């Protein structure tokens, strides 16, 4: 089952690839 | 003599915001709607709010509400569209409201892509006949677009006005000729009025005149029609405290009232009585000034209670009402006297006579 | 993608050099103006 | 002789200084005839009064300060920058006292400095009008901007966070990258251009990409908010996720 990630966890997996660079 | 009949002032709605906007509905002519922008004091509250009030009945309640995310720069009645609010806002979207929907949100909203408005939109208007109608917009960018009613989704026309060397005109105020539909005029902040043209080979802006040397606050043509036409004349208000009497054909100031001590805020013509017209300034004063009894002095003036800043004014269709919005979201209604507001039947002479004197 | 910012600095930098030009001309053009009138008013002011 | 029993009639109606330059408009033929004007020198040291209460209470509008003023809010009301605000503000004073004084040379004839009465009215227009410089408003935003140092950069997006009722972690929400003051630059350098004020070249470049980046960045927030707006359909209905 393919899901859209959610907006809170989408954004949160980009966040965490903005704090590290 | 003006006489004070009726306030309008929402506690909870109207508190601590400007009067952005006014305007009577022709088929409704005891209704006025009043617009409002965001309040600093209320973060949380829509922005946005436009108010229609009601003359028949003595309830001080607003008859309808509505409100939107941004703030209304602008609103008006929808002249054939009887249950239509039309609004522009502050970040340039076309709001509608229909009050049949017991929603308060706009019904409909115009994109701000780059084919509609990108910018605050201080001026709207629906004109045309019963068969055939449009609503023009403008925006302080200089893009001007002709819009239906019936679909806000992109404009009818759209275009950007310019006059010389493509320099954009920041357009603060706009108004028509009565019956006119193709030619528009319109006061920019540059102090300088631009008679122009909405489509055919010369549409764009036609004309310059340099006249007011501050930013232009109001610009209206005239609107009674009689024995002797005057929609070529035009009167212009602006921040330099100044009001300039104008005329289509001649490029220069017919005249000039700097009476004012303050920026006059506004100015509009009388829609019955073809010499006498209305201005309000910051100061808390509005002035009738009657040029058929004088181009001299206030042939009346009357003070709002606390000199509240006055800054949009409208007269009623009959012509016997002029309502008022100051910066406190506070709206003033006086009575104008039957001896100044009816014209006699030697008021348009008396106002050629003086066209031609000056 | 570097070509590409590049590319469009270059074309921001061209357009704002451009319009410092522009703003030199029209300058330079309203002094040429105004000290014409200046010359007017100087030979009417002569012959007066 | 007839028009001095005028001249006593006009003036007894007449108190404020506006009121009497305008009949005193009126006699236009009549400044060639040095009858007149000995009739306007009866009235000449009472214009000077009133035109410097004029002055005066145009002084009284200059003492509260423009934020205090009612121009201040509803200039911010018609989309007007607070610089550029207190700019025009000033600049309206100055002429409204540059058109006092065109009176009182019109009242007083030309010469009208070399009077008594003229060179004291003269120095109480000029400290006041040194007082309406606009140079030194303009001077200062220009090294402030300079040092605020303002430019969009960064990404097309920087999000941001937003505590949202009802959640109890903070909800990010995707924001055009752009900070508010930008807005004011645009509206600002506009204004003072037209002001007429020489804007430093770097502080032009500024603030028109960001006006001709405006247009890209509200349509892409428009993008931004149609896909949130879908979101929360998404959202009422978790079948159709």
């Amino acid at each position: 089952e393919l899901a859209a990630e959610d907006e809170q966890v989408f954004l949160m997996k980009q966040q965490s690839l903005l704090a590290k660079q | 003599k003006l006489s004070l009949n009726r306030q309008f002032f929402d506690e909870r709605w109207s508190k601590h915001r400007v009067v952005s906007c006014l305007d009577w509905s022709s088929q409704y002519p005891e209704l006025l709607v009043a617009s409002y922008n965001n309040n600093e004091d209320a973060p949380h509250e829509p922005d946005g709010v436009a108010l229609v009030w009601n003359m028949k009945y003595k309830k001080t309640t607003p008859e309808y509400v509505f409100h939107c995310q941004s703030a209304v720069m602008s609103a008006t009645f929808a002249k054939f569209h009887p249950n239509l609010v039309v609004g522009g806002t502050y970040s340039g979207q076309i709001v509608l409201w229909d009050n049949r929907s017991n929603k308060r949100t706009p019904v409909q909203r115009t994109p701000l892509s780059a084919a509609a408005h990108t910018h605050p939109v201080y001026c709207v208007n629906v004109v045309g006949t019963q068969n055939a109608h449009n609503l023009i917009s403008i925006s302080t960018d200089g893009k001007i677009c002709s819009w239906s009613l019936d679909m806000l989704s992109h404009p009818q026309d759209s275009m950007e006005l310019v006059h010389k060397q493509s320099k954009a005109v920041a357009v603060t105020s706009m108004s028509f000729p009565v019956g006119d539909v193709n030619n528009f005029v319109v006061g920019s902040e540059e102090g300088s009025v631009y008679t122009a043209c909405r489509h055919g080979s010369k549409a764009g802006i036609s004309e310059m005149f340099e006249g007011h040397q501050g930013p232009i606050t109001g610009i209206h043509c005239h609107a009674a029609v009689g024995a002797v036409d005057f929609s070529h004349l035009f009167v212009t208000s602006s921040f330099d405290w100044t009001v300039k009497l104008w005329t289509t054909k001649n490029n220069k100031p017919l005249y000039s009232f700097e009476d004012n001590a303050d920026y006059v805020y506004d100015v509009m013509w009388s829609p019955t009585h073809p010499a006498l017209f209305a201005c309000v300034d910051g100061m808390g004063r509005l002035d009738l000034w009657n040029l058929n009894n004088d181009t001299e002095v206030p042939t009346a003036s009357i003070s709002v209670e606390g000199n509240p800043a006055l800054n949009r004014v409208r007269w009623t269709h009959s012509g016997r009402e002029i309502a008022v919005g100051d910066s406190e979201g506070q709206i003033v209604i006086y009575d104008v006297g039957e001896q100044i507001a009816v014209p006699r039947n030697d008021e348009w002479a008396r106002f050629g006579r003086t066209l031609a004197e000056i | 993608e570097h070509l590409e910012q590049e590319k469009h600095e270059l074309r921001r930098r061209f357009e704002n050099r451009e319009g410092e030009w522009e703003g030199r001309v029209s300058e330079l053009e309203t002094d040429v103006k105004q000290l014409q009138d200046e010359l007017e008013r100087q030979q009417l002011h002569l012959r007066e | 002789t007839r028009i001095t029993a005028r001249l006593r009639d006009q003036l007894g109606t007449a108190k404020n200084a506006n009121e009497m330059f305008r009949i005193f408009s009126r006699f236009n033929a009549l400044f060639v005839r040095p009858h007149i004007r000995g009739a306007i020198r009866e009235y000449q040291t009472q214009l000077i009064q009133r035109v410097k209460d004029d002055i005066e209470s145009l002084h009284d509008k200059f003492k509260v300060q423009y934020p205090q003023s009612q121009a201040c809010k509803m200039s911010h009301v018609r989309d007007l920058p607070p610089v550029s605000g207190s700019i025009i503000w000033a600049k309206q004073i100055d002429r409204q006292l540059t058109a006092y004084m065109k009176r009182v040379e019109d009242v007083l004839g030309k010469g009208w400095e070399n009077h008594v009465e003229g060179q004291k009215l003269k120095q109480d227009g000029d400290s006041f009008r040194m007082k309406l410089n606009t140079q030194e408003i303009f001077d200062d935003w220009a090294r402030k901007v300079q040092q605020r140092n303002l430019g969009v950069s960064g990404r097309i997006f920087t999000i941001e966070s937003t505590r949202v009722r009802g959640r109890t972690g903070n909800v990010l929400k995707l924001k055009v990258n752009f900070l508010p003051e930008i807005i004011t630059l645009s509206k600002e350098v506009r204004n003072l251009k037209w002001l007429g004020f020489r804007v430093p070249l770097a502080i032009v470049n500024k603030a028109h990409q960001a006006n001709q980046l405006y247009p890209f960045a509200i349509s892409l927030i428009e993008s931004v908010r149609t896909y949130e707006r879908t979101c929360e359909k998404v959202e009422e209905r978790n079948t159709i996720s």
